[PDB]
C-alpha cells in the first residue's frame, strides 16, 4: 500500500494549538485516496536524516517551549534548510512560523534567536490581532480560519494569500502567512487543515510527486468541510457591511 | 419572638448541616417525602441560615405540614437554636480548608456541641468522620452511619495530612482510609469508629449511583462518588421518620439534579439526559456516559462561539470522538453557532452513523423526543441554558 511518512517535530510540549487535527486531516483526506500516513514523532534532533520523510510539521508552543525547541532544531539547522531548499512540504504553526526568522521580539523587547532559514523578523506588541479572517487564494482556494497573535511578521516572501477580513501577517499587508517553495507557515487555528482541505490535498498531492506515487481520486467530496467554511465566511460579510 | 409558635405546630424537625452536601441529602430528604404524599416544609441552598430558615416556616406553614426538613449553616446553629429547637439532627462531615487557622473545625465542632448538649435531640451522625463522632457526648440517642471498608475507591490523597482525636488531643491511628480524614479510626482512649446502624456495603458509579444500603440496592439517577456518604445521611433520616425499605426506594430512583449536571429525564418509555461538557477533558467523560447506557443512544451536541465560550473551537479536535464507533447510536444532531465544526470533526473521527445539522439550539433538542433511544444532551456553557429549558419542557408527565 501506498505510504507517506510525516515528520512530526516536538511533538512532546509543543501541542498548544490542538495540532493533532492537521495530523488528523492529513491522514483522512490520504486515506481517501489510498495512501496510508505513517506519523514519526521525532523529538531527538540528533543524527537524524530526512531521507524517510516525505512532509514535516512543526507546531507552536509558549515563547519558552519556541525557544527550547529552537535550540533543539538547530542541531539539524543546515540539513532541514537543504531539505526545503529542494522542495520537502511542511505545515508549521504560528511559533513553528515565526521561529524560522533571525529573531523574534517580544513587547518588552527581549530578542529570542530564531533559526534562520528564513530572511525574516517579527516585532509583538501588547494589542493583539483577534478575530475570523478569510483569505482569498489562487493556490489554495478560500482559507478560512480564527487569528490570535500579537506577533507581527515582517517578510517579503510569498503569503498564503489576500485578507478579505481580517489582518494576517500585520496590520496593513492584509497578507497572511509565508508561502515559500512547498514549505508553508500561518497563524490560523481551528485547526486549519479540517477546514481548507485544499491546503492538506496541496502537501499530499506534491509529496505523491516527489516520491513517484499516485494520488487518486484528486476530486472528492468536501461538503462537511464546504459547510463549515460558509459559516464564518457568511459572518465576516455579515460584520463587513458594518464597516 | 412569637414566631416559635409555628415549630410547636410540627411534630418533626430535622436539621441538615455539615460542611459539603447539605443540599443533596436535604433534596433527597424533601423529594422523598414529597413524592410519598407527605405534605412538608422546605428551604433552599440560598436560604439556609437564621433569616432565610425564619422566612421559609412563614410562607410554607399550613395546617397539614407534620416534617420540617431544613438545611442550615453550622455556623448559624447557636443563633438558630435559640429559637427552634428539633426532633432530630444529621451531620455530613467537616472539612479544614487548605488556608484555615490550624484548629479552626474542633472550635466549630465543640461550639456546636455545647449548643447542642441535652435537649434531646437525636443525633445522625457520620460514623467514618471523627469530628463528627465527637458530638456523641452531646446527646443520648445516637444513631451512626457508615460505609464498610473497601466498598469503593475515591479519588484520594487530596488531602494527606494527619489528624488529631477530639477527645484527648493524639495522632487518631487509621484501620482503613476512604480518602482525607474519613475513614475506619481507632482510638485507644475509647474514641473510635463507632459501630453502624446503616452501612453501605458496595457502591459504584456507572454511570449513575448504585448502592447497597442494608442488602438493599438502589438504583438512584444521581452521579459522583462523594454522593454517596450525601444519600447515605437522606437514607437515615428516612428511616428514623418511619418510611419502610421500599418507600425511600421508590423516591430515590425518581430523584435527579436540575442544574444540568448528569440530569435525568424521563417521560413513558423515553429517557434522556444532559451533561454539560466545555473542554476536551469534559467531553471526554460525557461520551463515556454513552458507553455505559444500555441500548441504542441519539446524541445533541452544541457548540457555540460566544465570548463566555471563546472564539476558538479547536478544542473540539483534542476530544476523543473516535469512541462514538463503539456506541449503538441512531444519529447525531449537532447544533449551535459553530454546528458545522462538530459535524466535520465527526466526519474526520470516521463516526459512521447519520448527522443532522440544526443550528437552532431549541429546535435540534426538541428534534431527539422522535427517537426511541437514549438521548445524550452534550452542551457547553452558553448553550446549557437554552438546551435544558427545551428539555424541561419536552419531558412533562
Ligand atoms: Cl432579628
Ligand atoms: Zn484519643
Amino acid at each position: 500500500m501506498h505510504e507517506l511518512t510525516i515528520y512530526h517535530f516536538m511533538s512532546d510540549k509543543l501541542n498548544l494549538y490542538s495540532d493533532i487535527g492537521n495530523i488528523i486531516a492529513l491522514r483522512q483526506r490520504a486515506k481517501k485516496r489510498n495512501i496510508k500516513v505513517n506519523v514519526v514523532e521525532i523529538n531527538e534532533t540528533e543524527g537524524i536524516t530526512f531521507d524517510e520523510c516525505d512532509i514535516f510539521f512543526i507546531g507552536g508552543g509558549s515563547d519558552r517551549e519556541q525557544a527550547l525547541a529552537t535550540k533543539e532544531l538547530s542541531k539539524i539547522k543546515t540539513p532541514l534548510k537543504e531539505a526545503i531548499e529542494d522542495g520537502m512540504p511542511g505545515l508549521t504553526i504560528c511559533g513553528g512560523y515565526q521561529f524560522l526568522g533571525k529573531k523574534y521580539i517580544t513587547p518588552d523587547g527581549t530578542e529570542l534567536e530564531g533559526l534562520g532559514i528564513l530572511d525574516f523578523y517579527t516585532e509583538s506588541k501588547t494589542n493583539r490581532l483577534t478575530g475570523d479572517i478569510v483569505i482569498e487564494s489562487d493556490t489554495f482556494g478560500t482559507i478560512v480560519g480564527f487569528e490570535n497573535h500579537g506577533g507581527r511578521t515582517y517578510h517579503d516572501f510569498g503569503t498564503l494569500g489576500h485578507v478579505t477580513f481580517g489582518y494576517g501577517n500585520n496590520d496593513e499587508d492584509k497578507k497572511e502567512g509565508i508561502h515559500y517553495k512547498n514549505l508553508l507557515g500561518t497563524y490560523l487555528h481551528g485547526p486549519i487543515l479540517p477546514k481548507n482541505y485544499e491546503i492538506t490535498d496541496y502537501l499530499l498531492e506534491k509529496a505523491c510527486e516527489r516520491k513517484g506515487i499516485p494520488f487518486e481520486p484528486k476530486e472528492i467530496d468536501n461538503e462537511a468541510e464546504i459547510q463549515a467554511k460558509q459559516v464564518l465566511i457568511d459572518r465576516a460579510n455579515r460584520q463587513k457591511k458594518s464597516r | 419572638d412569637i414566631l416559635r409558635k409555628l415549630a410547636e405546630q410540627v411534630d418533626d424537625i430535622v436539621f441538615i448541616s455539615g460542611t459539603n452536601g447539605k443540599t443533596t441529602t436535604s433534596n433527597l430528604i424533601g423529594h422523598t417525602l414529597k413524592a410519598n404524599n407527605i405534605q412538608i416544609i422546605h428551604n433552599n441552598e440560598g436560604a439556609n441560615m437564621a433569616a432565610g430558615i425564619t422566612s421559609a416556616f412563614i410562607m410554607q406553614s399550613t395546617p397539614k405540614t407534620k416534617i420540617a426538613v431544613i438545611e442550615i449553616d453550622e455556623g448559624s446553629i447557636p443563633r438558630v437554636l435559640k429559637e427552634v429547637t428539633p426532633s432530630m439532627m444529621v451531620f455530613t462531615n467537616f472539612f479544614r480548608d487548605q488556608m484555615d487557622r490550624f484548629g479552626e473545625i474542633d472550635i466549630m465542632v465543640n461550639n456546636i456541641a455545647e449548643t447542642i448538649s441535652n435537649k434531646g435531640i437525636k443525633l445522625l451522625l457520620n460514623a467514618d468522620d471523627p469530628f463528627v463522632s465527637r458530638l456523641k457526648i452531646a446527646s443520648d440517642t445516637i444513631v451512626y452511619y457508615g460505609m464498610k471498608a473497601h466498598a469503593h475507591e475515591f479519588e484520594q490523597s487530596t488531602m494527606n495530612e494527619s489528624r488529631y482525636c477530639p477527645n484527648c488531643g493524639r495522632l487518631l491511628q487509621y484501620d482503613y482510609i476512604h480518602y482525607n480524614q474519613i475513614g475506619h479510626y481507632h482510638c485507644q482512649c475509647g474514641f473510635k469508629r463507632e459501630q453502624a446502624k446503616y452501612e453501605i456495603s458496595s457502591f459504584d458509579v456507572a454511570p449513575f449511583l448504585y448502592l447497597n444500603i442494608n442488602d438493599e440496592k438502589y438504583d438512584m439517577k444521581i452521579a459522583g462518588d462523594f454522593n454517596a456518604y450525601n444519600a447515605l445521611a437522606a437514607y437515615t433520616v428516612l428511616r428514623e421518620l418511619g418510611l419502610n425499605e421500599q418507600t425511600i426506594k421508590n423516591g430515590f430512583e425518581t430523584y435527579t439534579s436540575d442544574n444540568g449536571r448528569m440530569q435525568y429525564f424521563k417521560k413513558e418509555r423515553k429517557e434522556a439526559m444532559i451533561n454539560l461538557a466545555k473542554n476536551p477533558a469534559g467531553m471526554n467523560a460525557s461520551l463515556s456516559v454513552g458507553e455505559q447506557l444500555e441500548g441504542e443512544k441519539v446524541y445533541v451536541i452544541s457548540l457555540n462561539d460566544n465570548a463566555a465560550d471563546g472564539r476558538d473551537t479547536s478544542w473540539i479536535y483534542d476530544a476523543d470522538f473516535e469512541k462514538l464507533s463503539k456506541q449503538q447510536i441512531e444519529a447525531i444532531i449537532v447544533t449551535g453557532t459553530r454546528a458545522e465544526e462538530l459535524q466535520l470533526r465527526l466526519k474526520l473521527a470516521e463516526v459512521e452513523v447519520p448527522i443532522i445539522v440544526e443550528r437552532d439550539i431549541y429546535k435540534a433538542t426538541a428534534k431527539t423526543m422522535d427517537y426511541k433511544g437514549f438521548t445524550v444532551a452534550i452542551p457547553n456553557y452558553t448553550s446549557l441554558a437554552p438546551m435544558l429549558e427545551q428539555l424541561n419542557r419536552s419531558f412533562e408527565g
